[PDB]
């Protein structure tokens, strides 16, 4: 009667702890907690 | 909830269209989008559904379209009888269904 | 000082791989949207929450940067993958020949799709989901394969 | 065939209650959803909710969530939706319909947004 | 002082695609010393455990777990056997090739 459905893109979540990455609003390259080497954030 | 024209008129033989606005959640995520006439004092019937799709009984003059995230029904040839209150249906974003304010067609 | 900043903040893990019984035999707008609403009202936003799970919606940064790819990347592939073995790797909703097993949920069907969430379907069948993968690898995807490959 | 039987119109004062059946037939009562819908005098239609027969499981327009409960009787095949706290706001004739399709779970729900069959409709005065 | 300890353990990479000639147009790697046919009802048992001192070196080893994981998909994709763990691809057999 009933069949097991694979569905990709449930909206489910767990827990979890994962590495973080920075992101930045432009761009002083010598500061300490450095803005290079981020990604841009989104203008939005 | 949903942005509807409020009423729209031509003479007879004229083609026009109903337009229908919603958001990207509700109107253009979506293609489950359906319109219905209700003549005065009368019982709600489907002219469009599922956008593009009639059901049986009525008839071709009756075109439903969407992009983006509007959608709209096109009536080719309004006759005396069309002269009735139309409504836009959709999906809501989630677990919901939205209807439109109503739109009032005249034939001039 | 930073828990001053974060309290807002709770990092998740998305688990975009579901499985729920059917009556089938085989922008970014939205991205997580569902997730406090029932099932199958959440089963039609499987799009954009397929979408942006590889993109998304100083030597340490760089690092950081490089550990994040590299599990994203991971992390897609392990899911695109096990789709891929069960047969599924492109279908979104991918209908299956594993029978539902009542002892992994009986709930009537319609409480699943119309009351049930998918947050609390995956707390209901996390004990069950490894069985019912196991199911879809080693029985019905790879006999199926066979069964088509006996020309 | 379908036919959806409403029942007749009552007058309530506000803060009352009032329970307004549809009866219905001509298909199988739990292979369909039945709607809700208000439409208000001297303005548009609004969706009132749905449920899903097969289980009794229900939605309900942001508008209702706490004054609306829609129940079900699948020995009588009737329908029962009961409006708590009416206001002067309240007056409108509520209609029932029966959706396009029967919805398949988890795989296909574009039948259940579409009201192909629609009921006469009762008014509830306040 | 570690051979003596490691002289049991090799390391062996995995190589999940293979070929064989066919009439058509056990939690990991067990079944390997079966013979063919019965092994391949086990093959998803194997696929599922790909991708499973200093970071970089972590990070190299789960990128070239993912470039072994993504040439292999490569070539199911470049053959036309993308997702299908079985595929018949239509080609002849040589009779040279054992
Ligand atoms: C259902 O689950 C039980 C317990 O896990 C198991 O014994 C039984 O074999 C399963 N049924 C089928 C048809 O596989
Ligand atoms: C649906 O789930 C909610 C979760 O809070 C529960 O309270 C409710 O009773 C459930 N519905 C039915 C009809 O049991
Ligand atoms: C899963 O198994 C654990 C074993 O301790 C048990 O506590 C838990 O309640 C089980 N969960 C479900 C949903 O059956
Ligand atoms: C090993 O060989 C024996 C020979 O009788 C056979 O029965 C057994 O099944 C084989 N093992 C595997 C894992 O195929
Ligand atoms: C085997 O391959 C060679 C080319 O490498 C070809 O000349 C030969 O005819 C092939 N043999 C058969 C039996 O097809």
């Amino acid at each position: 009667n009933l069949w097991v459905t694979v569905y990709y893109g449930v909206p489910v979540w767990k827990d979890a702890e994962t590495t973080l990455f920075c992101a930045s609003d432009a761009k002083e390259k010598h500061n300490v907690w450095a803005t290079h080497a981020c990604v841009p954030t989104d203008p939005n | 909830a949903l942005t509807q024209p409020a009423s729209v008129s031509a003479s007879p033989g004229q083609s026009i269209t109903i337009s229908c606005s919603g958001t990207r959640s509700d109107v253009g995520g979506y293609d489950f989008v359906s319109w219905y006439q209700q003549h005065p004092g009368k019982v709600p019937k489907l002219i469009i559904y599922e956008v593009t799709k009639r059901p049986s009984g009525i008839p071709q003059r009756f075109s439903g379209s969407k992009s983006g995230n509007t959608a709209s029904l096109t009536i080719s040839g309004l006759q005396a009888d069309d002269e009735a209150d139309y409504y836009c249906c959709s999906y809501a974003n989630y677990d919901k269904l939205i209807l439109g304010g109503g739109t009032k067609l005249t034939v001039l | 000082n930073w828990r001053s900043e974060l309290y807002k903040y709770k990092v998740v893990k998305i688990e975009p791989l579901g499985v729920a019984p059917t009556r089938c035999k085989r922008v970014s707008l939205g991205f997580l949207g569902a997730a406090g609403s029932t099932m199958g009202a959440a089963s039609m936003t499987l799009t954009v929450q397929a979408r942006n799970l590889l993109s998304g919606i100083d030597t340490h940064w760089g690092i950081k940067q490089l550990q994040a790819r590299v599990l994203a990347v991971e992390h897609y592939l392990r899911d695109q993958q096990l789709l891929g073995i069960w047969g599924c790797s492109g279908k979104l909703i991918c209908c299956t020949n594993v029978p539902w097993n009542s002892s992994w949920s009986n709930r009537n069907l319609s409480e699943i799709w119309d009351n049930m969430t998918w947050l609390q379907w995956d707390k209901e069948i996390s004990n069950y989901t490894q069985i019912i993968y196991g199911l879809l690898e080693e029985s019905q995807n790879q006999q199926e394969k066979n069964e088509q490959d006996l020309l | 065939q379908v036919q959806l039987v409403q029942s007749g119109a009552e007058m309530k004062d506000p803060g009352a209650s009032v329970k307004v059946s549809c009866r219905a037939s001509g298909y199988k009562f739990t292979d369909y959803y039945m709607h809700w819908v208000r439409q208000a005098p001297g303005q548009g239609l609004e969706w009132v909710g749905w449920v899903n027969t097969n289980g009794g499981f229900t939605k309900y327009g942001a508008k209702f969530q706490g004054r609306v409960t829609v129940t079900r009787d699948t020995s009588t095949n009737t329908v029962f939706l009961e409006l708590s706290r009416l206001t002067f706001g309240d007056t409108a004739m509520y209609f029932c319909a029966r959706p396009m399709r029967p919805v398949s779970h988890g795989i296909d729900y574009s039948g259940l947004f579409v009201f192909q069959f629609w009921g006469r409709g009762t008014m509830v005065t306040v």
